[PDB]
């Protein structure tokens, strides 16, 4: 259609708007870029791995659980 | 014991909900379903291919063509779904393999999880496994990995060592933490700290080697039977 | 070990004919084989990525190393992440990188994380371990020093962890020496890579294969369809035009009947690394040769580029 | 390490076991007297 053209390393994406923030894969695409559906017009972004944290390290810490969840999970 | 049959009731229900509510939680049987149809439909489908031949009917082609021409088209249909069938069974014998090792796969789950206990880190669920149930499926089986997760954790100081009496004693089965002022033991996966004494710690060697070592008393059970 | 394999795609219909107008209506005759073969690469691209997500995406959390990187003596400079370089991969990820090495109608579609996700995630997992041992393999990640850790994974093989704090300093250089010469090792062996680089020659194999017969003649008069066009005629030229087309649909069945099974091939050779993860990266593994030769204490995923190397 | 009560336990007899050998064995609270 032309409205919108954006350049992929798995080819040329047409009609779909990049954003500069990333989220999880809804349609993967290739080379680290997916589409989704979001407040509507579809959106293009780079797929994010997770959150990132850092463990707070230290020579003389440790963390210890003082309570824990007991939880069922399923596998098919 | 309350609380954890609470959770543990609590986590069945939640289980039983989901399952009844998430559109494809069951995706790895419906993919098998699926996939045995198609290759059906697909064989089915090239039926209907003519193959280079002037019709896919054979009633046709026999009463349009004389037999000395008819022939050459007759085993041009035959090549072809010949070939159709031949294909067919050889996807049929690579999804027969696959399947067969996901069976191995749940066997095996099965023994593990369901008649013991695996150490395994996530071959029974993540999380500390506890135990499993398993749940019949139409062309599976599923589990119900029942694991301890734990949850509320607290920061503390640790030492490796405790020295005494010029001594170097270390945690039996445990660990020791500073509670900011007043040294303990407690366990790894959960926080129970007691008093450092002679039966919860070992000794070996003196304080000069062990680097990080901390220094605190050891209590003696047999000190205060002084008379 | 391979975890994943080259994303193919072949337009069935321009490597028959060579997009030529004549005998593209012709092949329309033959029914769905097209389609057939569209899917079934179609299914081994998706069966590559899902292998990556599982071996790969183990670890929910992108855990970060801290800035003072002193473990009680250990050194994991050649396997953490290089602070400068473009690619942020590690000393024995460059190597690894290094040492293996690589229309008409054929073509390699991407895989969906490339190698800086990759990288990302081995660093998570490599920052995980280092942290906070097990526990982030099983819930909520705890801090330890890495001292207590390697004391704790001591008591797991039957050895006393006073063994540990007593020969801290030996075993933190035996340690520093193994990890250098994991870098020999892999640099001078000429085939220290030789699964990876199979793989892909494999893969090459198959195409050069697959490419090389389209010259073939099957019995015609020749392998080009526009001269059998151009002086045979219509009643003539079918006969030959059917008989390429036969062989080059029989070539096209044949490549994605071996991708296939290859395919199988990956996804066992991908679960197994998916296995020898969350049993030797995110835990102690007390399985016999499993994690390595010896009594396992703790295992290092490097990324490569086609498969995963675990230093055990 | 010396061979104490804390190290080891006991099981009956030791006209059952094959092979066993005769030595002492400390009781760290022997010298203690509490
Ligand atoms: C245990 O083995 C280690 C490794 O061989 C010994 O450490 C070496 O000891 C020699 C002699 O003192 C030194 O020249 C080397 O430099 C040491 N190597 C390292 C990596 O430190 C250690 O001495 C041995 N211990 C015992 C009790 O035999
Ligand atoms: C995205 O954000 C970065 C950092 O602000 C900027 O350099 C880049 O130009 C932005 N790209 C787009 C397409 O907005
Ligand atoms: C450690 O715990 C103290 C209180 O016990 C808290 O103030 C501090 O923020 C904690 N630090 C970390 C890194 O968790
Ligand atoms: C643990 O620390 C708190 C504050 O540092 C202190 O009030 C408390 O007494 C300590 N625990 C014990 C058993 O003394
Ligand atoms: C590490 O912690 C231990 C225990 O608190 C302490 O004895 C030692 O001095 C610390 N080392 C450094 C370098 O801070
Ligand atoms: C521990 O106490 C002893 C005396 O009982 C002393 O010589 C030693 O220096 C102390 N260690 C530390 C780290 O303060
Ligand atoms: C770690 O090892 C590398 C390679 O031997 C060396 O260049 C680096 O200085 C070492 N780091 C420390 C802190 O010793
Ligand atoms: C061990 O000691 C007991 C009691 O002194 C004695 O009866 C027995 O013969 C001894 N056995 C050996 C093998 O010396």
């Amino acid at each position: 259609t032309g409205s919108n053209v954006f350049q992929t390393r798995a080819g040329c994406l047409i009609g779909a708007e990049y954003v500069n923030n990333s989220y999880e894969c809804d349609i993967p695409i290739g080379a680290g870029i997916c589409a989704s559906y979001q407040t509507q017009s579809i959106i293009a972004y780079t797929m994010s791995l997770g959150a990132e944290n850092s463990v707070a390290y230290s020579n003389n810490s440790i963390a210890i659980p003082t309570n824990f969840t007991i939880s069922v999970t399923t596998e098919i | 014991q309350k609380l954890i049959a609470n959770q543990f009731n609590s986590a069945i229900g939640k289980i039983q909900d989901s399952l009844s509510s998430t559109a494809s939680a069951l995706g790895k049987l419906q993919d098998v379903v699926n996939h045995n149809a198609q290759a059906l439909n697909t064989l089915v489908k090239q039926l209907s291919s003519k193959f280079g031949a002037i019709s896919s009917v054979l009633n046709d082609i026999f009463s349009r063509l004389d037999p000395p021409e008819a022939e050459v088209q007759i085993d041009r249909l035959i090549t072809g779904r010949l070939q159709s069938l031949q294909t067919y069974v050889t996807q049929q014998l690579i999804r027969a393999a696959e399947i067969r090792a996901s069976a191995n796969l749940a066997a095996t789950k099965m023994s593990e999880c369901v008649l013991g206990q695996s150490k395994r880190v996530d071959f029974c669920g993540k999380g500390y496994h506890l135990m499993s149930f398993p749940q019949s499926a139409p062309h599976g089986v599923v589990f119900l990995h029942v694991t301890y997760v734990p949850a509320q954790e607290k920061n503390f100081t640790t030492a490796p060592a405790i020295c005494h009496d010029g001594k170097a004693h270390f945690p039996r089965e445990g660990v020791f933490v500073s509670n900011g002022t007043h040294w303990f033991v407690t366990q790894r996966n959960f926080y129970e700290p007691q008093i450092i004494t002679t039966d919860n710690t070992f000794v070996s060697g003196n304080c000069d080697v062990v680097i990080g070592i901390v220094n605190n008393t050891v209590y003696d059970p047999l000190q205060p039977e002084l008379d | 070990l391979p975890v994943s394999m080259t994303k193919t795609s072949v337009d069935c219909t321009m490597y028959i004919c060579g997009d030529s107008t004549e005998c593209s209506n012709l092949l329309l005759q033959y029914g769905s084989f097209c389609t057939q073969l569209k899917r079934a690469l179609t299914g081994i691209a998706v069966e590559q990525d899902k292998n990556t997500q599982e071996v790969f995406a183990q670890v929910k959390q992108i855990y970060k190393t801290p800035p003072i990187k002193y473990f009680g003596g250990f050194n994991f400079s050649q396997i953490l992440p290089d602070p400068s370089k473009p690619s942020k991969r590690s000393f024995i990820e460059d190597l690894l990188f290094n040492k293996v090495t690589l229309f008409k109608g054929l073509t390699v579609l991407p895989p969906l994380l490339t190698d800086e996700m990759i990288a990302q995630y081995t660093s998570a997992l490599l920052a995980g371990t280092i942290t906070s041992g097990w526990t982030f393999g099983a819930g909520a990640a705890l801090q330890i020093p890495f001292a207590m850790q390697m004391a704790y994974r001591f008591n797991g093989i039957g050895v006393t962890q006073n063994v540990l704090y007593e020969n801290q300093k030996l075993i933190a250089n035996q340690f520093n020496s193994a990890i250098g010469k994991i870098q020999d090792s892999l640099s001078s062996t000429a085939s220290a890579l030789g699964k990876l680089q199979d793989v892909v020659n494999h893969n090459a194999q198959a195409l050069n294969t697959l490419v090389k017969q389209l010259s073939s003649k099957f019995g015609a008069i020749s392998s080009v369809l526009n001269d059998i066009f151009s002086r045979l005629d219509p009643p003539e030229a079918e006969v030959q035009i059917d008989r390429l087309i036969t062989g080059r649909l029989q070539s096209l069945q044949t490549y994605v009947t071996q991708q296939l099974i290859r395919a199988a091939e990956i996804r066992a050779s991908a679960n197994l690394a998916a296995t020898k993860m969350s049993e030797c990266v995110l835990g102690q593994s007390k399985r016999v040769d499993f994690c390595g030769k010896g009594y396992h204490l703790m295992s290092f995923p490097q990324s490569a580029p086609h498969g995963v190397v675990f230093l055990h």
